[PDB]
RNA sequence: UGAGUAGCGAAAGAGGGGUGAGAAUCCCCUCCACCGAAUGCCUAAGGUUUCCUGAGGAAGGCUCGUCCGCUCAGGGUUAGUCGGGACCUAAGCCGAGGCCGAAAGGCGUAGGCGAUGGACAACAGGUUGAUAUUCCUGUACCACCUCCUCACCAUUUGAGCA
RNA sequence: GAGCUGUAAGCAAGCUUUGAUCCGGAGAUUUCCGAAUGGGGAAACCCACCACUCGUAAUGGAGUGGUAUCCAUAUCUGAAUUCAUAGGAUAUGAGAAGGCAGACCCGGGGAACUGAAACAUCUAAGUACCCGGAGGAAGAGAAAGCAAAUGCGAUUCCCUGAGUAGCGGCGAGCGAAACGGGAUCAGCCCAAACCAAGAGGCUUGCCUCUUGGGGUUGUAGGACACUCGAACGAGGUAGAUGAAGAGGUCUGGAAAGGCCCGCCAUAGGAGGUAACAGCCCUGUAGUCAAAACUUCGUUCGAGUGGAUCCUGAGUACGGCGGAACACGUGAAAUUCCGUCGGAAUCCGGGAGGACCAUCUCCCAAGGCUAAAUACUCCCUAGUGACCGAUAGUGAACCAGUACCGUGAGGGAAAGGUGAAAAGCACCCCGGAAGGGGAGUGAAAGAGAUCCUGAAACCGUGUGCC
């Protein structure tokens, strides 16, 4: 996808909108990103093993890929992207950017 | 790794780290059999090395031929 | 062949306990191995001696999970008993 | 039942009788059972009747 | 719908304890009863874990069920001498060659397969929850081999072997 | 070029920009059955011999490779009978077998029901089916043709001819061809005469067998004497690049929806994106890309003469008994089968639907031959006034399964929580199950056949009787 681990994004669509979040999970096989902050789920949690708690856990929840792209770098607003080759490796470059990732 | 089965010796050497990582395998099933490994990667790894081996063997061999 | 892969794994039972206190110990091996080459095989790689080796074979127990009904592996086990005053095993 | 010599085979034809009725029949060559040169080696094989008419070896 | 009806599939249990949430149906004990050229003990064909141990009781159990031939998790079958193979063959089957036949094919020699048959060397005690002429114990036996031992023969008017 | 060790929820662990997983091309291994091929056998097993290795004081044991039959060639031997053959022995063989798409094509064999308002001739039908064989197409193919004229010139296939001419218990029914128009368009090679050598028998060419001349021909021709295993472009298999709005606002749980505004477009195909998106993503149009295999396009001979000879023999054809030609023996040509008979040779033969004479056309008894053609187990990309889970394949779901049958065979039912498991922490009843609460959600009547939940059926309160 054109979103990668440890990206700084932008949300679009759900309940969560235009709220700054990073990117610490991704799921290729089904498209789906977690994003930190967004969809705040309250799980029902039972004690696991031998860790004697029980309560709700409260915690993150990923979003569809469509939903998110990231900013530009330079200027901050949300843009589309672009791919370029820059010296061997290509590189992910944003649109009315000149900048990379 | 991939490379060095090949830069190394052409095929002397070879059939005795293939009997010694072979009995390094033996014994992690032995101790599995037990139930006492902890690096269950290696059982993986190992059986993989020998496969790595077998075939530059092998096809060394063809290739000579 | 090669005899490191003639006997798979052991077989830790109060059964198989008993009898390495009487020097019998339990293995499961290879399907066409046979009596003596798992004998060849032991005191090759052990440097002990066995006295009188016995075989038995199992076959896989029907076992049912879920909707499907396979069947477990088919299995040869092993007994060799050492001879006296011959060296112990792990 | 073969000939050696030519393609004589038996054949399937039908016999019919008055009033037009059809049964299957078969159609036999006039085989005989003779010793002929066929390599440079004596042997005994079949032949038609029409091809020994053409003055073969024995 | 019948209708809470027919049926609940040959049979003597009863009582006290114990488990349990629940006990006619499970377990322990005491009497009674039944079979006993069998309803006893081995072992074929066949079945394929139903065997044992520990849990559980939704479904199977013509009721119940704490229970099992049900479920789940483990565990259990050891052979030179037993049965069958590397021994033989009958009936029959297959069949190089061949002999026949529109084709596929059919018949069949040598040969081979084929036990229900013939030959063929271990047994009586102990052992656990499950195996026992298989495991332990002592005494044996059969076939084959020789790093060895003693006795004898002749190493071509040749011992020995078949 | 960044998460990943599938389904699938695992933490005992571990791999990864020193480039993983993944995708494409070519390689290696590939146990044991299976034509199964060392021998046997009741699939998935047993028992071997030889050679070479491991191991043992040896025996036992282990590994590796060969070891089936038939056919072709070569070698040796070649009984009875030792002329000689059968046969036997050895070696060489990417040789054959068996399967397959239930399709398509040739052959061999080959029904009945049915129709005829019964039924035997006929029909069904040379259908189904069985057997053999190969092909990606097969068969057929260059005139002993079609035809009757200022004539056409290999086959095949489509329209037409035409339900015509015909056939037929002249019933039922069966049923053409040529001329014309189109697709396609390739024409060639032998045998014989004669010559040359070598091939021996000699009965001195009557025959060898291999080359070359010697050649394929009908208003005749030929012999015969005169005449000159590379590099390149385009595809295929992995892929890459690729324009344009979180525009504002409203409802909403969520905007892709409504209103008011912009932009791209060789791209408004399509799918996903919490609801109906060209501008959210994957993409789409164009534009590129191949290290390696693979498929297509450019290189590395005649005229004249005509003494003599040849122009496909148990062959055409005929009789008898059958088959196929639309054609059922009829006026029955023509093609083929079986038996028997059996010519002609260029002044020669064949056909022109009995047959005969004239006339016209043609040269059989020898072969090869692409394209137009038929068909989809497949693979790629698409399409549908095709189905939307009693439909559509039997099979949307672990289906040819479960199950039934001894076996051949028969052969089911069974889709949907939510956008996300966020799948019910915690409390009470209880042994549990199950409930009641609390919590998640937009919904709990949404809680594991879980979207909606009709009817039969079964309950509970009741207004009237």
């Amino acid at each position: 996808m054109h979103v990668k681990k440890g990206d700084k994004v932008m949300v679009i669509s759900g309940k969560d909108k235009g709220k700054q979040g990073t990117i610490l999970a991704a799921f290729p096989k089904k498209d789906r990103v977690l994003v930190e902050g967004v969809n705040m789920v309250k799980k029902h949690s039972k004690p696991t093993q031998a860790n004697p708690q029980g309560g709700i856990s409260n915690q993150e929840a990923p979003i569809h890929v469509s939903n998110v792209m990231p900013l530009d770098p330079k200027t901050g607003e949300v843009t589309r992207v672009g791919y370029k080759v820059e010296d061997g490796k290509k590189v992910r470059v944003a649109k009315k950017s000149g900048q990379v990732l | 790794m991939k490379a060095n089965e090949i830069r190394d010796l052409t095929t002397a050497e070879i059939e005795q780290k293939v009997k010694s990582l072979k009995e390094e395998l033996f014994n992690l099933r032995f101790q599995l059999a037990t139930g006492q490994l902890e690096n269950t990667a290696r059982i993986r790894e190992v059986r993989k090395a020998i496969a790595r081996m077998k075939t530059v063997i092998r096809e060394r061999e063809i290739a000579a031929n | 062949k090669d005899p490191r892969d003639v006997l798979k794994r052991p077989v830790i039972t109060e059964r198989s306990a008993d009898l390495m206190t009487e020097k019998k110990y339990t293995f499961e091996v290879d399907v066409r191995a046979n009596k003596t080459e798992v004998k060849d095989a032991v005191e090759s790689i052990f440097g002990v001696k066995v006295d009188k080796v016995n075989i038995m074979n199992y076959k896989g127990k029907s076992k049912r999970v879920g909707r499907y009904t396979g069947m477990t592996s088919r299995r040869r086990k092993a007994i060799v008993k050492l001879t006296a005053d011959s060296k112990e095993i792990e | 039942r073969k000939c050696v010599i030519t393609g004589k085979k038996t054949t399937a034809g039908n016999n019919r009788s008055h009033a037009m009725n059809a049964s299957k029949r078969t159609w036999g060559a006039n085989l005989q059972k003779v010793r002929i040169l066929v390599n440079g080696k004596p042997k005994k094989v079949y032949v038609s009747a029409r091809a020994l008419k053409s003055g073969k070896v024995e």
